RNA sequence: AGGGGAUCGAAGAUGAUCAGAUACCGUCGUAGUCUUAACCAUAAACUAUGCCGACUAGGGAUCGGGUGGUGUUUUUCUUAUGACCCACUCGGCACCUUACGAGAAAUCAAAGUCUUUGGGUUCUGGGGGGAGUAUGGUCGCAAGGCUGAAACUUAAAGGAAUUG
RNA sequence: AGGACUUUUACUUUGAAAAAAUUAGAGUGUUCAAAGCAGGCGAAAGCUCGAAUAUAUUAGCAUGGAAUAAUGGAAUAGGACG
RNA sequence: CGGUAAUUCCAGCUCCAGUAGCGUAUAUUAAAGUUGUUGCAGUUAAAAAGCUCGUAGUUGAACUUUGGGUCUGGUUGUCCG
RNA sequence: GGAUAGUGGCCUACCAUGGUUUCAACGGGUAACGGGGAAUAAGGGUUCGAUUCCGGAGAGGGAGCCUGAGAAACGGCUACCA
């Protein structure tokens, strides 16, 4: 769902006030800037060594992570550079002294950094208002798989 | 299907008791129905019963002395806080000098009185007196 | 005593024996019994025929009590096991059988609601064998693809 | 009374009412 | 072993199954549909004014004979006409055609009570002034 | 029972049955109290001295008093092997 | 009956009792040891076998499937496991 | 709709009985009953007892299966079967006695193990009538099925059993 | 106090928090009480104790526990260590 | 209750209950184990879908260190200083 | 990119076709302002909470705006409707 063009869209897509300079003869890939979100939260070297842009990066964008710490499950890795978690839990009913199973659905940003898809468990983080409806950047891709590790057998 | 197996190990102890007997076949034999009827030899209520490997659940063979007369599951096995210990027994128990509220801490499973001497409080599992 | 999908409460079965180790009696090679079931399953035998043969014809009381391995096990650590599971293909057949002679007679109802009671004990195997991944999660059961997993 | 001669005349009641309804539908 | 569930994670169908039974009683259907409001002769009122058409008198039951003197009263809050009942001896009389008269609940919960056919309201004050007083000259009708 | 001094507040400490081990009724008219008179080297019963066993009215209706009686005097040397603990 | 021994019930009670109902279950069944008036093998057969048992040196068959346990070949001589 | 078309028989035709009798008794008698396709989805569709699971009490029988008999007739000389007899076991429609348990009782071996109240779980009821009516959906060609109140009225309606 | 890996929960103990008024409740002769947060004691020559506590049963944060209840490891070894 | 002897209507006498308060109307709470999670009933009183399959929901067999010995810290009831 | 004090489909331009829902979304009703709390009281609860405190909204219904740090103010203005 990422295209093979570092940029694709028509404005230009550069990390702002981080210049590489032409006329030095040094010719790096670029000058590519990055930070760590902090709480011991590693940043990917997909996102170290990446050639994406992301404005909206907890790594790289300018986007800050403060607040809420939310660990859910992915129900929705289908629309783009956005991801839609499931958080179950459960209401105590105290009339009845009885738990009740519910569930939310919190829209966040998935950086392109993380290869996200249905059924991952996901540690995402508190942030600005991203879009209208999205608060929360993908910090973490806990269960890439989780029970598909494993997939063939040949013995 | 048997869902609780505490339950029919109690229902079996109840059934045996009233009809005046003083043995019990409990078939299943878990880990809970050990420490419940472990905690009714401490308290008296059971006399000596016996574990038998049949390498498939085992089973357990209860001796009883009369001394019992009832045991019971709550079998939705309610988070008890510790303030709620008191009405559960005052609900379940018929006097406040006898009975005990067998329940499961994270301190393993415990009558009412030595959990609350503990002054740890978990889920309730049953009832004896 | 359940019969999941009738009223019957029968509890015939048989009784593990209690002692896992080898039977004293027992006089043949584990290495041997285990090449007994390699070449019974290369003639084309589902686990189940090979026990059979192995307690009726051999002092095989069961193979986890002889060698330490299950028949299936067995023949999955060698590549043999089949890529269905041996109750999920005999559903199979059976439903395959039950349309057959649905669709070679209209009228006959009865058949037609024990096909439907066949059906739904598929997709009960089915889903168990889907969330374990036996089977991949593609799996599935339409009408012509039992007729092909069969045949 | 009995419960059924009490239902069919409230199904003949329903026959002139559906008959007088699908006259002027 | 119950009708119910009883499991730690069935609160919410508990909670369901109850509020459906709810509307199996009278008290709670009356309260939640709002019946009071919309068909009662008063809306949630306890008292009502009202203007007096015609003074009629209705028989009573089997077991007991005689006729209950009312008042046909047409309410001025909304325009509905009841039947009440004046409560006394002598009190007929002293309510007159097309007063005010302000009428009350009868007691039974908005039903008719005793041998009354029909009838489901009291009679408390005429043109201002109440019928008790009335009853025992304590004060009289203005008579306007 | 036990009043905080230390002395007894209930009243008729009441029986139990000696082989079911409950209590006996005060109204409880099925249960019966049987007594066994101890014999002494010749055979002659000593009087005046026996053991009593107390079984209850429940089990006289059930139909184990026989049984729980044969039980209970073979255990104090009563009868000789009239009663077998494995069934 | 209200006092009583099923930890260790008369052995008699044991074989009237079913199989999975015992204290520990156990099978009644068990093996034989089959020789077929042909050749001098001895072949292991089970109680209640399923299959037309025949010796792998002649086909004959020394057992017949039935409801219940095995019928043998009328001329096999065995002895019990 | 197509096929048949014996019997019996809604409607109908009458002959009786009666004060009336287009009801019961009787004789004929279409539709229907019998079928191949397509609808219908309702019954006192009842065991008026939801399903799964455990335990609790004694007595025989009965059906299907399986074990053993030093058993009996069988006859194919003996045996193998089969058929019985005895004992046991599993499963099923059931049944007798009893209360030591439960019920308002009639009664129930489950309608027991429920104020000593919690094994899992689904559906339904909150006095009677209005009323399974109207309306609004939805299914049906139609018949009608599913869902389904209120206004208002009423002090009872109802269950079991006791004596007349 | 720094890199390093963190199976995840449900549950439960303790604490920080849940504004005051209200409820509970301590002290206090408003003449008693509803109340109020007052008051008390000197020799009469200024000296004083107060304005206590608890609960809120959900959500969040920290914390100790590991029975009960759930999920995850190593099966093609792509497993663990040196 | 009231049909010619009204302990019930209208009055007089006596008495009763609360008392500067008492009576009515509607609403609501406890009574209501007549909303029942604790805690309701379904054979006949109202109430087990005609039966079966089945997604969601609810629930779901047993098993993975239990023992011991010592030292030692508080808290008790100990015997007495 | 514009606007914003500032994030933000808040608005515009071009793209993608997405987001919620049997764990009740959406719609309808509320003689519904939310809460601290009140009545009631074995325990569990049921009903109420317009109002002495905290928040929100409104000044006949609607929109629009100057001044200022702060108003879409109304004991401030502009216009329409009544
Ligand atoms: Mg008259
Ligand atoms: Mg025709
Ligand atoms: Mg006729
Ligand atoms: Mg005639
Ligand atoms: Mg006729
Ligand atoms: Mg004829
Ligand atoms: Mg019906
Ligand atoms: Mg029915
Ligand atoms: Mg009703
Ligand atoms: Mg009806
Ligand atoms: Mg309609
Ligand atoms: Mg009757
Ligand atoms: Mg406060
Ligand atoms: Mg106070
Ligand atoms: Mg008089
Ligand atoms: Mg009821
Ligand atoms: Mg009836
Ligand atoms: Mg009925
Ligand atoms: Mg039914
Ligand atoms: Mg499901
Ligand atoms: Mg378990
Ligand atoms: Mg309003
Ligand atoms: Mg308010
Ligand atoms: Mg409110
Ligand atoms: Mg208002
Ligand atoms: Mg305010
Ligand atoms: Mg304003
Ligand atoms: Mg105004
Ligand atoms: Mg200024
Ligand atoms: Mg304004
Ligand atoms: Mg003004
Ligand atoms: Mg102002
Ligand atoms: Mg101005
Ligand atoms: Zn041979």
């Amino acid at each position: 769902s990422t295209e093979l063009t570092v940029q694709s869209e028509r404005a230009f897509q550069k990390q702002p006030h981080i210049f590489t300079n032409p006329k030095a003869k040094a010719n790096r890939k670029t000058k590519r800037w990055y930070k760590n979100v902090g709480l011991g939260f590693k940043t990917p070297k997909t996102a170290i060594e990446g050639s994406y842009i992301d404005k909206k990066c907890p790594f790289t964008g300018l986007v800050s992570i403060r607040g809420k710490i939310l660990t859910g499950t992915v129900v929705s890795t289908r629309m783009h550079r956005t991801i839609v978690i499931r958080r179950d839990y459960l209401h105590y009913v105290p009339k009845y002294n009885r738990y009740e199973k519910r569930h939310k659905n919190v829209p966040a940003h998935v950086s392109p950094a993380f290869r996200v898809q249905v059924g991952d468990i996901v540690t995402v983080g508190q942030c600005r208002p991203i879009s209208k409806t999205v608060r929360f950047n993908v910090l973490k891709v806990a269960s890439a798989t989780g029970k598909a590790n494993k997939q063939f057998a040949k013995f | 299907t048997r869902t609780s197996v505490l339950a029919d190990a109690l229902n079996a102890i109840n059934n045996a008791e009233k009809t005046g007997k003083r043995q019990v076949l409990i078939r299943p034999s878990s880990k809970v129905i050990i420490k419940f009827l472990q905690v009714m030899q401490k308290h008296g209520y059971i006399g000596e019963f016996e574990y038998i490997d049949d390498h498939r659940s085992g089973k357990i063979v209860v001796q009883l002395n009369g001394r019992l007369n009832k045991c019971g599951v709550i079998s939705p096995r309610f988070n008890v806080k510790i303030a709620d210990v008191e009405k559960w027994t005052a609900n379940l128990l018929p006097a406040r000098q006898f009975g005990y509220v067998i329940l499961t801490t994270s301190a393993g499973i415990m009558d009412h009185e030595e959990a609350h001497r503990k002054h740890v409080s978990g889920k309730i599992l049953g009832f004896v007196y | 005593m359940g019969r999941m999908h009738s009223k019957g409460k029968g509890m015939s079965s048989s009784a593990i024996p209690y002692s896992r180790n080898a039977p004293a009696w027992f006089k043949g090679s584990s290495d041997g019994v285990v090449e007994q079931i390699i070449k019974y399953a290369r003639k084309g035998l589902t686990p189940s025929q090979i026990g059979v043969l192995l307690r009726d014809a051999h002092g095989v009381t069961q193979a986890k009590v002889i060698t330490g391995n299950k028949i299936l096990r067995i023949l999955k650590s060698n590549g043999l096991a089949p890529e269905i599971p041996e109750d999920l293909y005999f559903l199979i057949k059976k439903a395959v059988s039950v349309r057959k002679h649905l669709e070679r007679n209209r009228k006959d109802k009865d058949a037609k609601f024990r096909l439907i009671l066949i059906e739904s004990r598929i997709h009960r195997l089915a889903r168990y064998y889907r969330t374990v991944s036996v089977l991949p999660p593609n799996w599935k059961y339409e009408s012509a693809t039992a007729s092909a997993l069969v045949n | 009374m009995r419960a059924k001669w009490r239902k069919k005349r409230t199904r003949r009641l329903k026959r002139k009412r559906r008959k007088v309804r699908a006259r002027s539908k | 072993g119950k009708g119910k569930p009883r499991g730690l994670n069935s609160a919410r169908k508990l909670r369901v199954h109850r509020r459906n039974n709810r509307w199996a009683e009278t008290t709670y259907k009356k309260r939640l549909l709002g019946t009071a409001f919309k068909s009662s002769p008063f809306g949630g009122s306890s008292h009502a004014k009202g203007i007096v058409l015609e003074k009629i008198g209705i028989e009573s039951k089997q077991p007991n004979s005689a006729i209950r003197k009312c008042v046909r009263v047409q309410l001025i809050k909304n325009g509905k006409k009841v039947t009440a009942f004046v409560p006394n001896d002598g009190c007929l009389n002293f309510v007159d055609e097309n007063d005010e008269v302000l009428l009350a609940g009868f007691g039974r919960k908005g039903k008719a009570k005793g041998d009354i056919p029909g009838v489901r309201f009291k009679v408390v004050k005429v043109s201002g002034v109440s019928l008790l007083a009335l009853w025992k000259e304590k004060k009289e009708k203005p008579r306007s | 029972m036990e009043n905080d001094k230390g002395q007894l507040v209930e009243l008729y400490v009441p029986r139990k049955c000696s082989a079911t081990n409950r209590i006996i009724k005060a109204k409880d008219h099925s249960s019966v109290q049987i007594n066994i008179a101890q014999v002494d080297e010749e055979g002659r019963a000593i009087p005046g001295e026996y053991v009593t066993y107390a079984l209850s009215g429940y089990i006289r209706a059930r139909g184990e008093a026989d049984d729980s009686l044969n039980r209970l005097a073979q255990q104090d040397g009563l009868l000789k092997n009239v009663w077998s603990y494995s069934r | 009956v209200l006092v009583q021994d099923l930890l260790h019930p008369t052995a008699a009670s044991e074989a009237r009792k079913h199989k999975l109902k015992t204290l520990v279950q156990s099978p009644r069944s068990h093996f034989l040891d089959v020789k077929c008036p042909g050749c001098l093998n001895i072949t292991t057969v089970f109680s209640h076998a399923q299959t037309a048992v025949t010796c792998e040196s002649c086909s004959t068959v020394l057992c017949t499937p039935t409801g219940g346990k095995a019928k043998l070949s009328e001329g096999t001589s065995f002895r019990r496991k």
